């Protein structure tokens, strides 16, 4: 029985410019086993409509996923992504940078 | 250089029914196959065009195929729980994974290998006929496997059905399949102060960014970040450096793409 | 109440992806018939009862066969639930599933009345132990020796392998060996 | 083409 830790990464699809459609990304790999709670907040509020893609892992067994939505960047209008995971001891949070 | 890989995960829920079940399928970087046990009409899912007009005969063979397969992994499941001596309350995972790699045109080497709970369980030589087990539970899966003749099973899959649908793909999809997309790439300038060059849109995911001063490799001082998916079939990459402000002008950044004629290079 | 009886049709040794019919049956004219499976993974079946043609009986279905369905059988009658006393058990047997062993007979296949016949049983495979059938087990090339007797009457002979952790799935069946004795 | 083998 073995155990990995989440790698995380929140961006967008195309470079982010305020006013224009545009979808978020939070990209989560490495971990083990495969049940995992990811979400993606608004100002610190959780967004309903997200979906991910489809189960599957890599050479060394480890399991990757990606989450989604549609959203409007704008100005003083903060994002982050919240996973949680059996290998954490409490949730955590990565606030998404449009310059990484 | 093509390739054609398969993963499988069940993952087993002690109370709330039984196991859950999820293939996909993939031809190099792009899926083209999906499917779920616990959707509400469990089916092989198309996720490419070129696998959409093969027919409703070629779709049902392979919904039966998955659910077989889902059968049989629920039984491995519970005899893995005794070979190991496991109680029934806990939860436990099994993958499997498989393909074919292609080079003259013809198989290069082929793959066949499974993992309990995040560990090597068994796996299929590269010889296509024996079998490497990685204790002493995965030894009497290999004692059945030999006395089933199973090995000879896997390498005809192998050997023959592998390639040739690997090759109808390649050729129904190969607009997409066999032209590389490049990256379209820009550098940012960030306040001593930070360079960074981005790459993004490309496909396959394979690329090389080198940051560079003068014709020299920079590689000690380079912050550089995991190839990630763009969410359409493409990916992106970065790589960064710290600079003292006022030599910017003196550092360039080098792109190796399969979209490229040639390598590129570029400035802030 | 009193126990019901318990058959299967045409045998207990089904073949892989083939169907085989559980039979519970009495005298007595229960209303509903319970068949019970003890192994790896345990189910309870339900039926109506039929009365016709002077017995009273219930038809259960078992296929296509895999390992999940091999196992111990046992069959209960209900008068309402309220059971009566279990059927005597039933072993049912998936075959088919790994290579064949060899079966020989060690001082001939023809053989002379009085005279002691001794049947063996060799595979190159690790099974743990044979089976003969007509149904004997003895533990395990390996090889398990099976001793007949003074001959009497002759038959013919049928041989099986399987693992020690799995004792309800067998390999495929050998080849029919018919002794004579003249 | 998926491909569906024996029990562990």
């Amino acid at each position: 029985m073995i155990q990995r830790t989440p790698k995380i990464q929140v961006y967008s699809r195309h470079p982010a410019e305020n006013g224009k459609s545009n979808f978020l990304n939070c990209y989560v790999s490495g971990f083990h086993p495969s049940d995992i709670e990811v979400d993606l907040l608004k100002n610190g509020e959780r967004i309903e409509k997200v979906e991910h893609s489809d189960l599957s892992f890599s050479k060394d067994w480890s399991f990757y996923l990606l989450y989604y939505t549609e959203f409007t960047p704008t100005e003083k209008d903060e994002y982050a992504c919240r996973v949680n995971h059996v290998t954490l001891s409490q949730p955590k949070i990565v606030k998404w940078d449009r310059d990484m | 250089s093509h390739s054609m890989r398969y993963f499988s995960t069940s993952v087993s829920r002690p109370g709330r029914g039984e196991p859950r079940f999820i293939a996909v399928g993939y031809v190099d970087d792009t899926q083209f196959v999906r499917f779920d046990s616990d959707a509400a009409s469990p089916r092989g899912e198309p996720r490419a065009p070129w696998v959409e007009q093969e027919g409703p005969e070629y779709w049902d063979r392979e919904t039966q195929k998955y659910k077989r397969q889902a059968q049989t992994d629920r039984v491995s499941l519970r005899n893995l729980r005794g070979y190991y001596n496991q109680s029934e309350a806990g939860s436990h995972t099994l993958q499997w994974m498989f393909g074919c790699d292609l080079g003259d045109g013809r198989l290069l080497r082929g793959y066949d290998q499974s993992a309990y709970d995040g560990k090597d369980y068994i796996a299929l030589n590269e010889d296509l006929r024996s079998w490497t087990a990685a204790d002493t539970a995965a030894q009497i899966t290999q004692r059945k496997w030999e006395a089933a003749r199973e090995a000879e099973q896997r390498r005809a899959y192998l050997e023959g059905t592998c390639v040739e649908w690997l090759r109808r793909y390649l050729e129904n999809g190969k607009e997409t399949l066999q032209r590389a997309e490049h990256p379209k790439t820009h550098v940012t300038h960030h306040p001593e102060a930070t360079l960074r060059c981005w790459a993004l849109g490309f496909y396959p995911a394979e690329i090389t960014l080198t940051w560079q001063w003068d014709g020299e490799d920079q590689t000690q001082d380079t912050e550089l970040v995991e190839t990630r998916p763009a969410g359409d079939g493409t990916f992106q990459k970065w790589a960064a450096v710290v600079v003292p402000s006022g030599e910017e002008q003196r550092y360039t950044c080098h792109v190796q793409h399969e979209g490229l004629p040639e390598p590129l290079t570029l400035r802030w | 109440h009193r126990k019901p009886s318990l058959l299967a049709h045409p045998g207990r040794l089904v073949k892989s992806e083939e169907t085989v019919i559980l039979q519970c049956w009495s005298d007595v004219r229960f209303e509903h018939f319970l068949l019970h499976r003890e192994g790896k993974f345990k189910d309870t079946l339900h039926l109506i009862g039929e009365h016709h043609d002077g017995v009273s009986k219930a038809n259960f279905s078992i296929g296509p066969m895999m390992q999940d369905l091999a196992g111990t059988y046992r069959c209960y009658g209900s008068v309402t639930y309220q059971l009566s006393a279990p059927s005597d058990p039933l072993d049912i047997v998936i075959t088919g599933l790994y290579e064949k062993p060899s079966l020989s007979a060690q001082p001939g296949p023809t053989v002379l009345a009085g005279e002691s016949v001794t049947l063996s049983c060799s595979s190159r495979s690790s099974y743990d132990m044979y089976h003969l059938s007509l149904e004997c087990r003895f533990s395990a090339t390996f090889q398990a020796d099976f001793p007949l007797g003074p001959a009497t009457h002759g038959g013919t002979y049928r041989c099986f392998g399987s693992f020690r952790d799995s004792p309800y799935e067998w390999s495929n069946s050998s080849d029919p060996l018919l002794v004579s004795v003249i | 083409l998926y491909n569906t083998v024996a029990t562990l």
